[PDB]
């Protein structure tokens, strides 16, 4: 039994608030 | 043995340090003191300065 993911599985990497931000 | 400086145990230990993206944990012995909010502070928190 299968799907696609669609957009799922991120974490986050830090404890900082980075804030209205695009950030790699 | 103290038979055998070139052959005879010397103890080692390293220390390694962390810089986390997480809130400080193992502290030095230095005091803490008041908030001075709204004047221009030189500051330490944790080492962060
Ligand atoms: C998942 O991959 C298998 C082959 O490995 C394929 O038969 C199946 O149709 C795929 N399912 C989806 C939801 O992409």
């Amino acid at each position: 039994a299968y799907t696609n993911s669609f957009t799922r599985g991120v974490y986050y990497p830090d404890k900082v608030f980075r804030s209205s931000v695009l950030h790699s | 043995q103290p038979t055998n400086v070139g052959y005879q145990p010397y103890r080692v230990v390293v220390l390694s340090f962390e810089l986390l993206h997480a809130p400080a944990t193992v502290c030095g012995p230095k005091k803490s003191t008041n908030l001075v909010k709204n004047k221009c502070v030189n500051f330490n928190f944790n080492g962060l300065t």
